[PDB]
């Protein structure tokens, strides 16, 4: 088993510029190397082969180097095709054939501040003995951010689930839903409901809240 | 004019079996040798095995051996993948490649969706989600997937449609909002459309 190492994740770029991708091998793989592009709901497909070689209909922006436990992926100007993922794979030693645990390729674009919207549960939903709290995190860049759950003040652990958007094709943006479970019963007993929101671009955290 | 389709997924239960199937086009399926990959929802790229020239020579990754065989009908062109005992983690996306002339993959396919759960099939409960944002709360389905749509197909513009949840249930829950000028409200109606397909079940929620 040769553990490969991929550094960055998450590379965060322009159009134009320079891409430069990394991966380490954990012994020598010798020049037994492969880059593989996967856009998204895609399938990956083959870049580079064995460091240094351009796979069929593949464009000349697309580059490797290295040896031994060092690797590179270079692209040339990005194009905005190019803002994908990408993962790397030994076949010097194998079984078990080995990949890479990607490289993801982010457009660059300036700090963007959520975007903060609170939902109560439904009417509706109050009925099947349901309720979902949904918080909203609108158009925010980059992707890190912290929900906070909290109930008359007693914040909320396990709890809790939230998604992710993919990039925003014109925006460049994230978004965020979470989503607060809870009981009937529970929701009912409480009256405070809210939502704290951590980020980069806030200068404090912005909290959404309702009295049931 | 390499083509591989891959066929066979499905929801399956924990503890039973699942064959899928490796449609070569456009090479010497039977020069080659053969792969499987597999992948995760959220996750990277896993090798489960390799099939040779010859079907003589098959090895498969740890995670998955005893459960699985790898094969080969040389002569329809077929790759085939026996999974049993299935559990919850063998749920990925199963791709099947083709091994150069190697350890190399280079073709893969499209893909082909396994999905390995005790959850009964179901429809969504559609609830109400009230500069101004909206919209509808897609609960306690499945499997996957779901379609979300905004008046029609109309509204497309400031749509987010939210990937799902999988709830300890075993059902989805999903998310589905909008932004909206605060003028427009009184005024203009808004109704999110949901499909959800292998249940034949559609909802239409107007949200106000």
């Amino acid at each position: 088993e040769i553990v490969l190492t991929q550094s960055p994740a998450t590379l965060s770029l322009s159009p134009g510029e320079r891409a430069t991708l990394s991966c380490r091998a954990s012994q020598s793989v010798s020049s037994y190397l492969a880059w593989y592009q996967q856009k998204p709901g895609q399938a990956p497909r083959l870049l580079i082969y064995d460091a240094s070689n351009r796979a069929t209909g593949i464009p000349a922006r697309f580059s490797g180097s290295g040896s031994g436990t060092d690797f590179t992926l270079t692209i040339s100007s990005l194009e905005p095709e190019d803002f994908a993922v990408y993962y790397c794979q030994q076949r010097s030693n194998w079984p078990p054939i080995t990949f890479g645990q990607g490289t993801r390729l982010e457009i660059k674009r300036t700090v963007a501040a959520p975007s903060v919207f609170i939902f109560p549960p439904s009417d509706e939903q109050l009925k099947s003995g349901t309720a979902s709290v949904v918080c909203l995190l609108n158009n925010f860049y980059p992707r890190e951010a912290k929900v906070q759950w909290k109930v008359d003040n007693a914040l909320q652990s396990g709890n809790s689930q939230e998604s992710v958007t993919e990039q925003d094709s014109k925006d460049s943006t994230y978004s965020l839903s979470s989503t607060l479970t809870l009981s009937k019963a529970d929701y009912e007993k409480h009256k405070v409901y809210a939502c704290e929101v951590t980020h980069q671009g806030l200068s404090s955290p912005v909290t959404k809240s309702f009295n049931r | 004019q390499v083509q591989l389709v891959e066929s066979g997924g499905g929801v399956v239960q924990p503890g039973r079996s699942l064959r899928l199937s490796c449609a070569a086009s456009g090479f010497t399926f039977s020069s080659y040798g053969m792969h499987w990959v597999r992948q995760a929802p959220g996750k990277g790229l896993e090798w489960v095995a390799v099939i040779s020239y010859d079907g003589s020579n098959k090895y498969y990754a740890d995670s998955v051996k005893g459960r699985f065989t790898i094969s080969r009908d040389n002569s329809k062109n077929t790759l085939y993948l026996q999974m049993n005992s299935l559990r919850a983690e063998d749920t990925a996306v199963y791709y099947c490649a083709k091994d150069g002339k190697s350890g190399l993959l280079d073709y893969w396919g499209q893909g082909t969706l396994v999905t390995v759960s005790s959850a009964s099939f179901k429809g969504p409960s559609v609830f109400p989600l009230a500069t101004a944002a909206l919209g509808c709360l897609v609960k306690d389905y499945f499997p996957e997937p779901v379609t979300v749509s905004w008046n029609s197909g109309a509204l497309t513009s400031g749509v987010h449609t939210f990937p799902a949840v999988l709830q300890s249930s075993g059902l989805y829950s999903l998310s589905s909002v909008v932004t909206v000028p605060s003028s427009s409200l009184g005024t203009q109606t808004y109704i999110c459309n949901v499909n959800h397909k292998p249940s034949n079940t559609k909802v239409d929620k107007k949200v106000e």
